[PDB]
RNA sequence: CACGCUUACAUCAGUAACUAAUAAUAUACUGAUAAUUAACAACCAAUAAACCAAAACAACACUAAAACGUUUAUUAAUUACAUUGUUAACCCAACACAGGAGUGCACCAAGGAAAGAUUAAAAGAAGUAAAAGGAACUCGGCAAACACAAACCCCGCCUG
RNA sequence: GUUUAAAAGAACCAACUCAUCUAUGUGGCAAAAUAGUGAGAAGACUUGUAGGUAGAGGUGAAAAGCCUAACGAGCCUGGU
RNA sequence: ACCAAAGCUAGCUCAACAUACUAAACAAAUACAAAAAUACACCAAAAUAAAAUAAAACAUUCACCUAACAUUAAAGUAUAGGAGAUAGAAAUUUUUAUCCUGACGC
């Protein structure tokens, strides 16, 4: 399968 | 805040030891 | 500033028209007739408390319309800013 | 081709799909508004 | 009754006092000092 | 492991206040009083625990049976889920079997 | 009037009359170049051109000719310490062109006083003299000048 | 995404979204598409004559105040109708069926400014 | 106008909406709560303007006049008794005017003094038979008058001149109300002679 | 009469402009309807002038001379409005008996809450209005759970507030042993 | 201009630090004060009847049979000034992103700057030129080229 | 625009729409791009706005494609 | 020596009692594209719970699972169950009024 892991951003208060 | 007096008194002893090692009395 | 007249800026086709295309053989004007609309009546101006503008509206209509006409005639003859009118 | 720009803003579609009237015209949207009110949301709809 | 450890300072010092003459992070970090002190003994 | 740098104020606890002086005063009420009232009646607390003791599953079962009709929605849901989890864990999980 | 319910009009209804108006207007200086016959007001959001015309013609008896209104939007960009937007309130700005040819000019409501300026200059001179007399003597080198010998 | 906390005004929509800012209507739409303004719908400011009015926006600082006595319905009745009805009952011509002579109004729909429907803004 | 304060607020002898207070604690701070003894308004005997005595401090046993009171922390300050010296004029190359400011005092550290014997007494609230509530002492057994203090505005009703936009006392106290059963609208209409003949149509309300 | 928006030209550069006290409810009640109707505009002109002066002070980055005049004028106009409304309330209670001057009804919207729906002026009856007919004043059977949830949430809030007050009282009694 | 974002726009002042992926300072940070003014645009009649005969310079035709309208009769409150949109260097993509974006005008009369300062190592990317040979390279003439032509099969009729 | 008695699902080639091949890029300008080169380009054509079809389903000139960056069956909440 | 470290409070948790249970604000505007005063209507709808799990698989079955009868016993009894996993009563019995409520909870 074409398995892709999307990136996760961080909260902007940090 | 940690509820306790033993640690506080032991650290008072440690502080006195550090003070004696820093400024040795005559 | 002219915006306090009030005048508003716009962008569309800027044309120089005398009333007919340049290929028309009658490229000169004789007399214009301008009927004032119902918004600029004497009664409406008196209600608006604008009595001294009863002549200002006529003067403005004339100064605008006749200048547009004569400028269209001059630019149809071939005169412009750098080729200023001779007659 | 390039993704990520799937949101094309338009106030008509916004208010017609997630508006107050759209939520209140159906019993499920009324339940949505009630759930948002129970949670205490500052904004119940668009 | 929440019970937390209050003498962890001395629990760590009793092990770090045997590593002060070491080289590298074994004389500072506790995770690396417990292993270096056991091998020392 | 940073321990506080100042001594805390010594709590002056008096072991001779009203509660500490009259604690457990009527524990022998039935024995020394021509038994009419069991020491159960001195237990102050929740209704489903006055003179009763059990494990967590029995506690939850008794609470739901006694005061379940007055609990809130989320509280009753959490109680039902705790009952289910304790049932499954105590009847299917463990080592000694 | 604002924040009040108006009677529904129908054919043959009486004339709507307001006895105690709830509108309060400010007279603001034009931020841009304005002609002589134009006055700039800040009016409530619920006030119309005819409402301001009647306001100026009845309460203050001003021969107005034209009224033009606009709605200025207040900024909602600044953030609080909680990162919450603080919105400046929107306001209605009206431009009133006078009728009889009267020329209005916003006056200088804060003219400076010559005596006040002279007093401020004297205070500045006294402060400078005090600083000069309190400045340390360079020939002493930090020795306190209070003790005599 | 768009913003939800900001107010939904007429400045934030398309050309076909023109929401008023709170002003009252002053007329209707005529025949040729223009707006016909009704002179009965525009508020007429009733301004009195302040020429010989000897009263200022502020009062004397040395002038004394009074104890708070909020005017009540019973006090108003005692001030306007109790003496008249008392005199009428002492004279013996009191009529319980007709109370219009003392100021009572049976139906509000007759007069111009009614109280319960509140036909007047201010 | 009234300013709003967070529940975790500290009173520091400054106005809650003053620049000094805004510099002391900006709107992002929430300090620890100080325990304040509960004293209702019916049990506060310490007012502004009376001669009180100090109990503890370096200047103990001395008497002074109350200048300000703070009910949120049970604080009172007297003028020039319990003082510390602070500089106000401060610049890059000049200082001066070291003024003695006053530190606040607690109701446990200050008690009211009777004007009769000039001795510290305890104050108790009593109800006299004439319908007044006057503070009565218990040590000697006398009453304490009310220390009338001038208001913070700085204007005295004894010496006051009416300006161009002020009404006289006669015009302010002139009673001209005729309590009849007409509204202000009908009164003004009948006064100005406005004649309205047509009446409203049927309006539905729902 | 466009100068009425400004004070006297001899009070323009003044630092402090003193004025009298504000109107109090008793002084307003002592006057008649004519004098109240006139004092309304007398105060309105002063309020407009003070607002103009405040905006001009903001523009010039200078403090407004004695800004308490605006507070006094607003307080006086509020007292006048309160007195006129009190007279209107007494008159309407004497004539009709209604407490409120606008018709309304205690309704129950679709959200289960109990609201006070005020009435609007319509030229047609209620059974012929499209915009009014598509409104619902009643709750469906799925709103009872949300009503009970609101009840329980408010009960929990009140309970924890009462517990907080009790704990604060106990802490204060333990900190101050003056008993 | 439309759609969209809402003041990020304008004036003055400051930038030690915060935003600009660095400075200078400032349309992008901070504070105060001001602003977008209707003629353009939005909201801006129903009820019956006469009405088959396309738009494409529309003369007249083709097939795929084609949006866009007047007149007549009955009622349409009638009386200046109603309300709302008017800034921007901007929108959607985590960003001051080499990407995605409808329409009418012109190809400059309007917009901007590829290089922070040096040296001219290797390797890498882009380009130009090259003796003699001209596919001998390579899976394949891929790529490139002063060439930019002619044929033979397999599979799909073809456009899509 | 050019060739055509042609607006011929004709031809050359712009705007425009796709994405054949190669080289860079591969935490990059970019969670699919840049440069060169390509295919269509009056039509079964591109495209603006607004509405509809909703997951035991919709839609599909069947790639088991697409249905808000992971679809042999979306995501969120609850069962948990 | 920097970076840093330590406070004791804000408040929460579990119960008891309890009036008897959708707080306060509701001037105007708010189910037109919510907070937009103002025109001849249409308004409303119900049809079982399922499955994840256990039966070491999975097909009949699988306590609780947002429906009041509480407590002491009968009793985990009679019974119901691929008679397996498990489920599970009743007849009949006991239950004395109020304060003494706070916390070996953070
Ligand atoms: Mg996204
Ligand atoms: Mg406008
Ligand atoms: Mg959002
Ligand atoms: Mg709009
Ligand atoms: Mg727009
Ligand atoms: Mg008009
Ligand atoms: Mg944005
Ligand atoms: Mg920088
Ligand atoms: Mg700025
Ligand atoms: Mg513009
Ligand atoms: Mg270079
Ligand atoms: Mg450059
Ligand atoms: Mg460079
Ligand atoms: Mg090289
Ligand atoms: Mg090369
Ligand atoms: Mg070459
Ligand atoms: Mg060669
Ligand atoms: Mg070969
Ligand atoms: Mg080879
Ligand atoms: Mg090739
Ligand atoms: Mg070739
Ligand atoms: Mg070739
Ligand atoms: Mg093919
Ligand atoms: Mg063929
Ligand atoms: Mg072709
Ligand atoms: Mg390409
Ligand atoms: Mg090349
Ligand atoms: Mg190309
Ligand atoms: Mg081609
Ligand atoms: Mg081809
Ligand atoms: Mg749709
Ligand atoms: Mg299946
Ligand atoms: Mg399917
Ligand atoms: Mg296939
Ligand atoms: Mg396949
Ligand atoms: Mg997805
Ligand atoms: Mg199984
Ligand atoms: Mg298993
Ligand atoms: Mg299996
Ligand atoms: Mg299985
Ligand atoms: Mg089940
Ligand atoms: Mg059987
Ligand atoms: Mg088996």
């Amino acid at each position: 399968k074409k398995r892709f892991t999307p990136p996760t951003y961080q909260p902007k208060y940090k | 805040a940690k509820k306790g007096f033993r640690a506080a008194y032991r650290f008072q002893k440690e502080l006195e030891r550090w003070r004696l090692l820093r400024c040795p009395p005559p | 500033k002219p915006d306090k007249l009030p005048l508003f800026k716009r962008q569309y086709e800027n044309t120089i028209f005398i009333g007919s295309k340049t290929a028309d053989p009658l490229c000169y004007g004789h007399t214009q007739f301008h009927l004032l609309p119902d918004k600029l009546k004497r009664e409406k101006l008196l209600k608006q408390n604008c009595a001294d503008q009863i002549e200002v509206v006529f003067r403005a209509n004339a100064i605008a319309s006749l200048f547009a006409w004569t400028g269209a005639q001059a630019m149809y003859q071939g005169f412009w800013s750098e080729a200023d009118v001779t007659r | 081709k390039a993704r990520g720009n799937e949101y094309q803003p338009s106030n008509i579609k916004r208010k017609h799909k997630h508006g107050w009237v759209r939520r209140l015209r159906t019993p499920t949207g009324v339940q949505v508004i009630l759930r948002r009110m129970h949670k205490g949301r500052k904004s119940l709809s668009h | 009754l929440r019970s937390r450890v209050t003498d962890r300072y001395w629990r760590v010092q009793e092990v770090l006092k045997h590593a002060r003459h070491f080289r590298g992070r074994k004389n500072r970090c506790y995770r690396l000092a417990v292993r270096a002190v056991t091998r020392a003994f | 492991f940073h321990v506080r740098v100042t001594l805390p104020p010594r709590k002056v606890v008096d072991r001779w206040n009203e509660k500490r002086a009259m604690f457990g005063v009527y524990d022998n009420i039935g024995i020394l009083g021509n038994f009419e009232k069991h020491p159960k009646e001195l237990i102050k607390g929740p209704i489903w625990l006055r003179g009763w003791k059990g494990n967590e599953l029995q506690r939850c079962i008794r609470k739901k049976r006694m005061v379940g009709n007055r609990m809130f929605i989320d509280d009753l849901h959490n109680l039902n889920k705790r009952i289910s989890y304790l049932y499954k864990h105590f009847n299917r999980h463990g080592k000694y079997r | 009037a604002r924040n009040v319910l108006y009677p529904l009009y129908q054919l043959g209804n009486p004339q709507l009359r307001v006895f105690r108006t709830n509108f309060f207007i400010q007279l603001v200086r034009p931020g841009t170049a304005q002609p002589e016959d134009t006055v700039q007001f800040r009016i409530p959001m619920e006030m119309t051109r005819v409402d301001l015309r009647n306001y100026l013609e009845r309460i203050y008896n001003v021969p107005v000719a034209a009224v033009r209104t606009r709605v200025q939007y207040g900024s909602n960009r600044r953030r609080d310490h909680r990162n919450i937007r603080i919105k400046k309130p929107d306001y209605k700005v009206a431009y009133v062109q006078l009728a009889l040819g009267q020329t209005f000019t916003f006056p200088d409501l804060f003219p400076e006083r010559k005596g006040a300026s002279v007093d401020v200059d004297v205070r500045d001179q006294v402060l400078e003299d005090q600083r000069q007399k309190h400045s340390p003597d360079p020939r002493r080198g930090g020795v306190p000048g209070w003790f005599g010998l | 995404g768009a913003d939800r906390m900001s107010k939904w005004t007429s400045k934030r929509g398309p050309r076909t979204f023109c929401k008023g800012r709170g002003a009252k209507g002053t007329g209707f739409h005529g025949r040729d598409g223009k707006f016909v303004q009704i002179k009965e719908m525009i508020p007429e400011l009733v301004v009195p004559e302040l020429a010989g009015f000897k009263l200022k926006p502020y009062v004397n600082y040395r002038a004394p105040e009074g104890t708070d006595t909020p005017l009540t319905a019973k006090q108003l009745f005692l001030e306007t109708a109790a003496p008249a009805i008392e005199k009428d009952f002492k004279a013996g011509t009191f009529d319980p069926e007709h109370l219009e002579k003392y100021g009572f109004e049976p139906t509000q729909e007759g007069k111009l400014f009614q109280l319960y429907p509140k036909n007047f803004p201010r | 106008s009234k300013v709003t304060l967070p529940p975790n607020y500290r009173y520091g002898m400054s106005r809650p909406g003053s620049l000094s207070d805004k510099r002391k604690n900006p709107p992002g701070t929430r300090r620890r709560r100080v325990p304040v003894e509960p004293i209702s308004d019916e049990d506060w005997h310490l007012f502004c303007g009376d001669k009180v005595e100090i109990l503890e401090g370096k200047d103990a046993g001395k008497q002074g006049k109350v200048v300000q009171v703070i009910r949120q922390r049970n604080w009172v300050v007297v003028e020039g008794l319990n003082t510390h010296y602070r500089y106000v004029g401060k610049t890059v190359d000049y200082r001066g005017t070291m003024i003695p400011s006053e530190a606040p005092l607690l109701h446990n550290q200050v008690k009211l003094v009777d004007p009769t014997d000039r001795k510290p007494t305890d104050v108790e609230w009593r109800f006299t038979e004439a319908g007044e509530r006057v503070r009565v002492s218990t040590r000697s057994g006398r009453i304490i008058p009310k220390p009338e203090f001038p208001r913070a505005d700085g204007i005295v009703p004894e010496t006051w001149i009416d300006g161009p936009k002020d009404t006289s006392v006669e015009d302010a106290l002139e009673k001209t109300y005729v309590p009849r059963l007409k509204t202000l609208e009908e009164e003004v209409m009948e006064a100005m002679g406005i004649q309205e003949t047509r009446r409203h149509k049927k309006v539905y309300w729902y | 009469g466009l100068e009425e928006f400004f004070d006297d030209p001899k009070n323009w550069g003044e630092e402090k402009v003193k004025s009298g006290a504000s109107w109090t409810c008793q002084q307003l009640r002592n006057k008649s309807n004519e004098d109240l109707h006139k004092l309304w505009y007398v105060l309105l002109k002063e309020r407009n002038m003070l607002l103009t002066l405040e905006q001009e002070a903001k523009r010039q980055r200078l403090p407004m001379p004695s800004p308490e005049r605006l507070e006094k004028v607003v307080d006086s106009m509020d007292a006048l409005d309160k007195v006129v409304q009190e007279r209107e309330d007494a008159l309407r209670l004497l004539q009709t008996g209604q407490e409120k001057a606008r018709p309304g009804a205690w309704r129950r919207d679709i959200f289960g809450r109990i609201i006070w729906h005020k009435f609007k002026q319509w030229p047609i009856p209620w059974y012929l209005n499209k915009k009014y007919n598509r409104k619902r004043f009643f709750a469906m059977p799925y709103v009872e759970r949300f009503v009970r949830m609101r009840i329980e949430k408010q009960a929990r809030i009140k309970a924890r507030k009462r517990s907080l007050e009790r704990k604060k009282e106990k802490f204060l009694q333990e900190k101050f042993p003056h008993l």
